[PDB]
């Protein structure tokens, strides 16, 4: 199989900055018919790939002309003249000169943007869940940058360990932010035993931690 | 418009067989190759081979000879992938793609996520995340749905049957102690029209036949 | 329909 190596593994570029990604093949992609069957695709967050380039430098129909490809025998580059918010995702070169067709290791493009502190929300358990005898409390950190953030759960001022899970979104294709959800899960009985539920958020956009809280049973 | 739409089951046991369908529309089916591509959840892309849509002749990459059969239903503009004797390593998203002679893979199907597990499916509970005084800022309200305790991935979440897409965040699932998943889906809306607008989360978990529409309305008392 | 690398040699 032809090995397709891509560098960098990832890069973070500001809107309007130029982009250059390299792709190296373990053998010449110049076929005996004179054509070079190197192509590029993009896969944006959670979606199926889209074709961008074929025959080294030919733009697929509808692909913006900010994109171009160059190269020769074993070295190829994809270039973006001006990066836009929607260019984020994983770029793969791939070849079809030699059997079998092979895909590169992929380069992930992140958008660099200004620091944005999270908006912090909390949701008590629904009456529906309480009736089933479990209590999930959800802490939402909306539209922040950069991606790194810290959430701590506090119940009547007591730092919780071992009863929470969190995930972060992929980067937003429009405002270039991230969002994060944390869930604290207690038995209804354990929930019943305490009053104050708080999530405490630390982020580069904040000069002190932001506490979002409620008192169990206070409409 | 040119689209490839796939379907198939998302959960199978080791030893079982699965059929994954790729339906073409908006173009001449027989003028373009269909390529089959395996994507390991996390990892890159592995070419399985292709099927000539004119002659029906399949060509297999070496690692996909034996248990993998590419076929056509030419009059339904559909390419079919059959994997038999399913193994641990077959857990992946299976993609179809339209191919040209000049080696464009221009248009791709949305893929089918197949989990190979001896463990049984569990359908999610769907709880509302009610908009309240604790989920509002700057005249905006956050609301959503908690989709708790399901297996396997994936679950699809839409809002107002697809009519609401702006300000939606559907978070990656977390794996609980139990080996069951949970995810959050939230949307930010005007706080002023909470009395006049209706917000329904549409939760689909195919493996458990789960189809829930949950109206999310203000906290109240 | 297919580029040369789609055919085994």
């Amino acid at each position: 199989d032809v090995v397709m190596t891509q560098t960098p593994v990832s890069l973070s570029l500001a809107i309007g900055q130029p982009a250059s990604i390299s792709c190296k093949s373990s053998q010449s992609l110049v076929h005996s018919d004179g054509k070079t069957y190197l192509s590029w695709i993009l896969q944006r967050p959670g979606q199926s790939p889209k074709g961008l380039i074929y025959l080294v430098s030919k733009l697929d129909s509808g692909v913006p002309d900010r994109f171009s490809g160059s190269g020769s025998e074993t070295e190829f580059t994809l270039k973006i003249s001006r990066v836009e918010a929607e260019d984020l995702g994983v770029y793969y070169c791939w070849q079809a000169t030699h059997f079998p067709l092979t895909f590169g290791s992929g380069t992930k493009l992140e958008i660099k943007r200004t620091v944005a502190a999270p908006s912090v929300f909390i949701f008590p358990p629904s009456d529906e869940q309480l009736k089933s005898g479990t209590a999930s409390v959800v802490c939402l950190l909306n539209n922040f940058y950069p991606r790194e953030a810290k959430v701590q759960w506090k119940v009547d001022n007591a730092l919780q360990s071992g009863n929470s899970q969190e995930s972060v979104t992929e980067q937003d294709s429009k405002d270039s932010t991230y969002s994060l959800s944390s869930t604290l899960t207690l038995s209804k009985a354990d929930y019943e035993k305490h009053k104050v539920y708080a999530c405490e958020v630390t982020h580069q956009g904040l000069s002190s931690p932001v506490t979002k809280s409620f008192n169990r049973g206070e409409c | 418009q040119i689209q490839l739409v796939q379907s198939g089951p998302e959960l199978k046991k080791p030893g079982e067989s699965v059929k994954i369908s790729c339906k073409a529309s908006g173009y001449t089916f027989t003028d373009y190759a269909i390529h089959w591509v395996k994507q390991a959840p996390g990892k890159g892309l592995k070419w399985m081979g292709w099927i000539n849509t004119y002659t029906g002749k399949p060509i297999y990459a070496d690692d996909f000879k034996g248990r993998f059969v590419f076929s056509l239903e030419a009059s339904a503009s559909t390419a079919n992938l059959q994997i038999s004797n399913l193994k641990n390593e077959d857990t992946a998203t299976y993609l179809c793609a339209r191919g040209t002679m000049m080696a464009s893979l221009d248009y791709w199907g949305q893929g089918v996520m197949v989990t190979v597990s001896s463990a049984s499916t569990k359908g999610p509970s769907v709880f509302p995340l009610a908009p309240s005084s604790k989920s509002t800022s700057g005249g905006t309200a956050a609301l959503g749905c908690l989709v708790k305790d399901y297996f396997p991935e994936p679950v699809t979440v839409s809002w107002n049957s697809g009519a609401l897409t702006s300000g939606v965040h559907t978070f990656p699932a977390v794996l609980q102690s139990s080996g069951l998943y949970s995810l959050s889906s939230v949307v930010t809306v005007p706080s002023s029209s909470l009395g006049t607008q209706t917000y329904i989360c549409n939760v689909n978990h195919k493996p458990s036949n789960t189809k829930v529409d949950k109206k999310v309305e203000p906290k109240s008392c | 329909q297919a580029p040369p690398g789609a055919y085994p040699g």
